[PDB]
């Protein structure tokens, strides 16, 4: 019983800053398994038209030999003491981490270390790695939800370089020097930007004491003050519609404009699409669930899958909706959908704001477990939000919310706004622009 | 695939949107209101 | 706290808020030093033949 | 059924199991291609009133107390085999363009230190890739395959454990013609390690290898409740996992090398599928 | 799901005047059709407002007419209202029948023969309504397209004859000329309902004549 | 431009205030502007018309 009380009960991270200016934290948990990780801001938002695609190709080039330990003996120390390497980059983090034990620390952080701070790259290396990524795009381009989010980033922040793909073009990736990728590595491979955290059975000190040994001597400086900066963006809202006939299902994803990070509206809007949420059409129930689109969905047979969904960038993202619907159907899928973001903005009653409540909690403490998911958890929150959230202030940010607050924000950020459509498929039914729009303020 | 940039809409876009890197919130109740506020004048002079 | 300064086709942008000056690239670097030493040079051939004391005549300027 | 299948290795894993087992095993998960609209709901009633009882059901309880547990148990809970070996094999010729060869002979049933040879034995050949995009140093099958062929391929050993038998082999993806010098170069990889060519340290280090998945399948708690209940079904008598693996590392290269001598001694089965113009049969191996 | 595409009136509106897809490249010519419809519904209703003021014969129909322009309120504007709507109809008219005729819109065959039924009753509406005001030239000109009739030998003398009403151009052809310059419009009003029936079924029309199925 | 921003905020948020705010605008403008065209009008002639040589009779 007594689940705020529950809430107490749950450990909080240390935070500590190694002299370099490297934000490490660390979250004691009572677990033997331990996952370490590094979070770096240097996604794809931070390049040039010539640096596209940089950034895939070095964490491609990450894990293939460095100066110290050449060619294998990274994935050899790996396989000898079982660990488990793992990596991922966005247009806006990049990260690498380490799933292991609890006795491997130092010589798990020594590999973290040698994987960041000394990098190195080959010819070899670069023409085989060049030979991957073009394997790898031609056969990710039939990656249809891919194609789908990266029309929808390039249709919304046109211009800007956030429209940039994770993997930049081919005619940037097929030419890529080893100068630029020095440049790179040079510009965003810095200390003070940068997090080491570890989230396990395991004392801070430990940590701290290992960080001084090794990250002492990576960076703090950078070549004459080209700094880096953010730019708040804008977004255009807009449609890029991908006329494919010989394909079996459409894409469609709509989307509007992203709160930001540190208002409140990022939770509100969250509770806003824990109320729309997911469908898949493999359920049980399907004539009773609660989440209205689905019910309407599923009795009129209208959609393969819906996601109804949040993304955040800095001081912009993309609120929006994806669904997977077939090519007579696609019309009407899309009016149920603007229904309910409406029905949302004026008439929000009260037990449906308590049914977001209860799914977002669930979502949150759901995704809250496991030692990994909690490290990025902590990975992202020392980088956006600057601090580890505790989880009593979602339950305050939470509490604090109700059916009055939830239609005025999204009065403020749905109705009349102007949206993006990236459609890719099937989709000469997909309604033109301006009855999407007159669809979204409603005179009734 | 990935080579899907857009052509610019440099001749087309308002003099407020010329603006590539500053912000489009503040900038949207008085680009609205001015479309809707013609939209009212027609009406006005319809039903008149 | 204020709307960004409007320029016009009379009001400078001035050396501050551009916002252009901290979005430090390499190539900005590498033309500002391209630029100091076109500078250097052009003040080279004229202080040369400024500071001639036999250079009775005016230095003649090719850019005028 | 169409949704799940959309993967390929949910129809070579079933048709390796329609090849594994000349009897119940050999049944799948999912409902058959043509008794879908054909089955009444009185096998229901009646397979439930004979294996839902209440002497076959484990119940765990996590985030809860136990006396809440065990009186609303005492409420409500109070309401009341022997399969063969078969041999064989099954060819599915579908045209992918990728070969999928799984093949499996007879090991061990769970919960024996046979079965924890057969484990430590897997983690040799080969298993997950550790490394994200990586080039596997250690997994000897991926070793002498690349030796042989420089191609787009990919070999993971496998383990079916049951309560009462097992199944032990390894699963292959390749190209259509190019599939059977991956398949006679891996074998006669596991001829020469079922020699009795496998040293210590690399003992040792599949030692840590089982001993780390092991630790990490259990750290959230759903796979600590999938762990904790399979057990309780399946011995009715819990095991910390510390202990487990002291059980484990207790074994050394002696079962090890025996198990491998009875798989190249095990008369094999297998199931193919894919574009199979080029495809070794049984007899070419 | 939608009551736009359930009831069933609305079934019948949303695929004709609100779902219809038309071709892309519309230029000025196709907004001709509308015209026409807007001037013959104006046509229909200032005529009803005509017929509530108007005493139909030949010793009181000028005198009517010369009340309704005089007494009767902004019934002046009612008259040359529908006068001059006669004439931006039949300017509206031969632009859309110019322009069947000119893009090559005249291979929708059965839609073109409803086209010419639909012109045939427009000449005969503005032929009975222009005999009614019951002038000079109103006279004459009735009593020479009337022989003009007459000159079918055998049938069309008795013919001419029985569409007079009388020996000459007597009271009773002037109510009979009212009578169907009032129903005709109707006949024209559904037809016109069948000519964009039939055009709804074949498909429109681009300027450039492409089948243009591809750019709705 | 903030003028018909916070002429957004205030009259074109909502449905049946926009219609009550073209109510208000029509009708004012109507009276307004009808005084306007016969000021015109009369403006134009200012001798020829009824009503001043048949009140300076
Ligand atoms: C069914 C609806 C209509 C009614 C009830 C109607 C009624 C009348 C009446 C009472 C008049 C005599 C008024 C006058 O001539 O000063 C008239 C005149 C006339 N109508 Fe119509 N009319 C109708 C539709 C049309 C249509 C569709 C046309 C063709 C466009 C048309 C063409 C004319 C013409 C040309 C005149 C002679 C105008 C004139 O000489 O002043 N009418 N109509
Ligand atoms: C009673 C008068 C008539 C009316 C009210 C009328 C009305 C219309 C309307 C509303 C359309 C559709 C316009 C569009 O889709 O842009 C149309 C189309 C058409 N009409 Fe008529 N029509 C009339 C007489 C005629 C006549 C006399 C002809 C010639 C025989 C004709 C031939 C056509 C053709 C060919 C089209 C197709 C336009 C295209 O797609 O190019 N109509 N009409």
């Amino acid at each position: 019983a007594t689940y705020a009380q529950a809430l107490q009960s749950v450990p909080e991270t240390q935070v500590s800053q190694l002299d370099n200016g490297l934000r490490v934290a660390s979250e004691q948990s009572s677990q033997p398994t331990c996952t370490v990780g590094v979070w770096i801001d240097a996604g794809s938002r931070y390049e040039t038209e010539k640096n596209n695609g940089a950034g895939y190709f070095v964490e491609h080039l990450a894990f293939k030999g460095t100066k110290n330990r050449p060619g294998n003996a990274l994935e050899k120390e790996v396989e000898s003491m079982g660990a488990h390497l793992n990596a991922y980059s966005t247009r806006e983090h990049t990260a690498y981490y380490i799933k292991a034990l609890s006795k491997d620390l130092p010589k798990a952080v020594e590999l973290l270390a040698d994987i960041v701070q000394n990098c190195s790259l080959e010819d070899s290396q670069i023409e085989k790695e060049r030979d991957v990524i073009l394997q790898e795009l031609q056969e990710n381009d039939t990656s249809m939800r891919d194609v789908v989010f990266n029309y929808l980033h390039a249709t919304a922040f046109q211009g800007t370089p956030l429209a940039q793909s994770v993997e930049g073009p081919s005619e940037n990736v097929r030419k890529l020097s080893r100068a630029d990728l020095t440049e790179y590595l040079s510009r965003h491979y810095k200390a003070p930007r940068m997090v080491l955290a570890a989230a396990g059975g395991l004392e801070h000190r430990q940590l701290l004491d290992l960080a001084q040994k090794h990250f002492s001597g990576l960076s703090g400086t950078y070549d004459e003050d080209a700094v880096p900066t953010l730019t708040p963006c804008r977004f255009t809202g807009s449609e890029i519609r991908h006329r494919e006939d010989g394909l079996p299902l459409a894409h469609v994803a709509i989307a509007v404009e992203g709160p930001g990070w540190a208002n409140p509206d990022n939770v509100a809007l969250q509770v806003a699409n824990a109320i729309i949420g997911h469908y898949d059409c493999t359920y049980g129930g399907g004539m009773h669930l609660s989440s209205p689109l689905a019910s309407v969905a599923v009795t009129n047979k209208l959609c393969q899958s819906f996601q109804t969904f949040n993304i955040c960038y800095a001081d912009t993202g993309l609120l929006g909706a994806h669904f997977v619907c077939d090519h007579m159907s696609i019309d009407d899928m899309m009016f149920v959908l603007q229904g309910q973001w409406m029905r949302l903005c004026t008439s929000a009653t009260e037990s449906e704001v308590v049914r977001g409540k209860n799914l977002l909690r669930n979502a949150l403490v759901s995704h809250l477990d496991g030692t990994t998911p909690v490290c990025e958890d902590i990975g992202r929150s020392l980088l956006t939000y600057g601090r580890r959230i505790p989880l009593a202030e979602w339950e305050s940010r939470i509490a604090e919310v109700d059916a009055r607050v939830v239609r005025e924000v999204c009065s403020k950020y749905f109705y009349d706004q102007c949206p993006a459509v990236a459609g890719f498929g099937p989709i000469e039914q997909l309604p033109d622009y301006n009855r999407i729009r007159s669809g979204m303020f409603w005179l009734r | 695939h990935t080579d899907i940039k857009v052509p610019d809409f440099s001749d087309y876009r308002r003099p407020e949107v010329l603006d590539s890197t500053k912000s489009s919130k503040e900038s949207s109740e008085a680009r609205k209101g001015f479309s809707y506020l013609i939209t009212a004048t027609t009406t006005v002079g319809v039903a008149y | 706290s204020f709307p960004k300064y409007e320029p016009s086709r009379l009001a400078s942008l001035p050396t501050t808020l551009d916002p252009a000056e901290y979005d430090i690239s390499s190539e900005t670097r590498k033309a500002q030093a391209e630029r100091l030493a076109i500078r250097s040079r052009l003040k080279r051939e004229y202080q040369l033949q400024y500071n001639d004391p036999s250079r009775r005549g005016v230095v003649e300027d090719p850019a005028l | 059924k169409a949704v799940a299948f959309q993967n390929p290795q949910a129809h070579v894993i079933e048709n390796l199991h329609a090849a594994a087992y000349r009897n119940a095993l050999a049944n799948s998960l999912y409902c058959p291609d043509y008794r879908i609209g054909k089955v009444t709901p009185d096998e229901l009633h009646d397979y439930v009133q004979n294996h839902f009882t209440s002497a076959r059901m484990a119940l765990i309880g996590l985030g809860v107390s136990h006396p809440v547990l065990k009186q609303v148990a005492e409420q409500f809970l109070n309401i009341r085999a022997k399969a063969k070996y078969r041999g064989g094999e099954i060819r599915e010729q579908n045209g992918d363009s990728l070969v999928h060869a799984a093949l499996v002979a007879e090991s061990a049933a769970i919960g024996s230190a046979e079965a924890n040879a057969f484990s430590v034995l897997q983690h040799v050949l080969g298993a997950g890739p550790h490394v994200k995009r990586g080039s596997n140093a250690t997994s000897s099958l991926y070793q002498a395959v690349a030796k042989g062929v420089h191609q787009p391929f990919d070999v993971s050993a496998f383990n079916a454990s049951y309560s009462d038998s097992g199944l032990f082999g390894f699963y292959t993806i390749s190209q259509a013609a190019s599939a059977g010098d991956v398949i006679k170069a891996a074998y006669n990889q596991v001829k020469t390690i079922a020699q009795g060519n496998l040293s210590n340290p690399d003992v040792q280090a599949a030692k840590n290898k089982l001993k780390a998945g092991y630790l990490m399948s259990v750290e959230s708690s759903e796979g600590f409740l999938d762990e904790v209940g399979c057990q309780a079904l399946a011995a009715g008598s819990y095991t910390p996992p510390s202990t487990v693996l002291q059980q484990i590392d207790a074994v050394a290269d002696a079962d090890v090398i025996n198990a491998a001598k009875k798989f190249v001694s095990g008369r094999k089965s297998m199931a193919a599928s894919g574009n199979l113009g080029h495809t070794p049969f049984i007899d070419e191996l | 799901i939608n009551i736009r595409k359930t009831h069933p009136l609305m079934k019948i509106v949303n695929n004709a005047f609100i779902d219809l897809p038309a071709p892309s490249n519309i230029s000025s010519w196709w907004n001709f059709g509308s015209l026409l419809g807007i001037c013959l519904i104006l046509q229909i209703l200032t005529g009803l407002f005509l017929a509530m003021h108007y005493t139909p014969d030949t010793t009181t129909a000028f005198s009517s007419v010369t009340h309704i322009c005089r007494d009767v309120n902004y019934g002046w504007i009612i008259r040359y209202m529908h006068a001059n709507g006669a004439s931006m109809f039949f300017i509206c008219l031969f632009m859309h029948v110019g322009r069947g005729l000119y893009y090559g819109s005249y291979t929708f065959l059965e839609t073109w023969n409803i086209g010419v039924i639909l012109l045939f009753a427009t000449m005969a509406t503005a032929f009975m309504g222009y005999v009614l005001p019951w002038g000079q030239m109103s006279f004459w000109g009735a009593t020479v397209i009337t022989n003009l009739l007459s000159a079918i030998p055998y049938i069309g003398t008795n013919l001419v004859e029985w569409i007079w009403g009388g020996f000459s151009v007597d009271k009773a052809t002037l109510t009979r000329f009212f009578a169907f310059h009032f129903i005709f419009p109707f006949i024209i009003a559904a037809l016109a309902m069948v000519h964009l029936l039939f055009l709804h079924e074949t498909g429109s029309n681009n300027p450039t004549g492409i089948p243009s199925d591809t750019d709705k | 431009p903030t003028l018909t921003a916070r002429l957004y905020s205030l009259l074109f948020r909502r449905t049946s205030t926009f219609a009550l705010t073209i109510v208000v605008g029509a009708l004012f403008f109507e009276r307004a502007f009808d005084q306007g065209a016969d000021a015109i009008y009369e403006h134009i002639n200012e001798g020829k018309l009824w009503k001043h040589i048949k009140h300076k009779y």
